[PDB]
């Protein structure tokens, strides 16, 4: 008996195909997330700034409290 | 001064063993293994460079300029280097009367180093590398000052002390959320290790300020090119992060600033890797005829929401 190179099949590689697909963010789902991180930081940040008015104000109160300086 | 000194010998060394990341994350990006023969991980090899370029090699321009040329890889470190100074960290060498003016002209300023290097050599094959530096940088100085000024007006003054004051409970990314995306762009204004880039790289055309110059000279450019990547990555994360402050302890603000900054310094090199230039007129493009409107929207935005709601330092 002669032997020589075998075929092989099962199940041919499958070529040709997309394997390419859209994943996580779909187009409305991923603008809610990102107006709603807007609205979440203009809110968080100008808290902050309403905080630093308590300091700002007793700060400058300092050089009119002080008069021999 | 001994401050000064302990900036700028330590950064250079910081710029030294970037060379080790600048093929090391760019390689395993890329599927292949960098430094490993040199040293244990190959950490010889970045300090080895530093006695191949400067001591045996020696060239000169052929046809070349006068005091020009070799004026600019002097201009080249001697402007960006000079960055790290009014940079708050947890404490600023010479806190500045006003911090980003001077972070912001400087910049400007380091441009220069590839703009000399146009007349380095006479000959028109360097100074287009030179040309389209320019273009590459020129309209991307406009959205910069404007991106920062939309930031600044939403917190503080000019002033980078009162930057990390600012962010005590949330960082400054979620209310500037395209402007944060903008300065991943508007950082790549400076001819860096980039897609977006500048006209540095070969790729298409000749390595401008790298043809002119020699080993030497060409060695000093790229302590200083690579230098810029870093401080923009810091100055991001002084603008947009902060996490905390904590003026008693510096040895907490010190790990979690780095932190923030080296995730920042492997982003630049992941956007090298990924994706190809821009092209020339296109990238002239992409900002002033589409995003250049967008940041002006954004500014128009920033100047009302102060009124709307009191934010005034």
């Amino acid at each position: 008996x002669x032997x020589x190179x075998x075929x092989x099949x099962x199940x041919x590689x499958x070529x040709x195909x997309x394997x390419x697909x859209x994943x996580x963010x779909x187009g409305y789902s991923m603008f809610a997330v990102g107006i709603g991180a807007l609205l979440f930081g203009y809110w968080s940040m100008m808290k902050w700034n309403r905080e630093r008015r308590r300091l700002q104000i007793e700060d400058f109160e300092a050089r009119i409290a002080l008069m021999p300086l | 001064m001994i401050n000064i000194l302990m900036l700028i010998i330590p950064i250079l060394l910081a710029v030294a063993f970037l060379t080790l990341v600048e093929r090391k994350v760019l390689g395993y990006m890329q599927l292949r293994k960098g430094p490993n023969v040199v040293g244990p991980y190959g950490l010889l090899q970045p300090i080895a460079d530093a006695i191949k370029l400067f001591i045996k090699e020696p060239l000169r321009p052929a046809t070349s300029s006068a005091s020009m040329f070799i004026l600019a890889p002097i201009m080249a470190l001697g402007l960006a280097l000079t960055m790290w100074i009014p940079l708050p960290m947890p404490y600023p060498l010479i806190n500045m009367n006003l911090g980003v003016l001077f972070m912001l002209a400087m910049s400007s300023l380091a441009v220069y180093s590839i703009l000399w290097s146009g007349w380095a050599s006479n000959s028109k094959y360097a100074l287009i590398g030179a040309l389209r530096a320019v273009a590459q940088t020129i309209s991307y100085e406009v959205t910069l000052a404007i991106i920062l000024l939309s930031v600044l007006l939403m917190s503080g003054s000019f002033t980078l002390s009162t930057l990390i004051t600012t962010q005590e409970q949330m960082w400054l990314i979620l209310p500037a959320w395209p402007l944060a995306m903008m300065w991943f762009i508007s950082t790549l204004a400076e001819t860096n290790r980039a897609p977006f880039d500048l006209t540095e790289g070969e790729s298409e055309l000749v390595s401008g300020f790298n043809v002119e110059y020699a080993a030497g000279p060409f060695a000093l450019f790229f302590m200083a090119e690579y230098a810029n990547i870093i401080m923009m990555n810091i100055f991001t994360a002084i603008l947009f992060l902060g996490t905390s402050h904590n003026p008693h302890m510096p040895e907490l603000y010190t790990i979690n600033f780095t932190i923030k900054s080296l995730l920042l310094t492997m982003s630049f090199l992941w956007i090298r890797a990924s994706y190809p230039r821009f092209r020339y007129d296109q990238l002239m493009h992409l900002l002033w005829k589409n995003f250049l409107p967008l940041t002006l929207a954004l500014c128009m935005w920033h100047v009302s929401l102060p009124i709307l709601t009191s934010g005034i330092p």
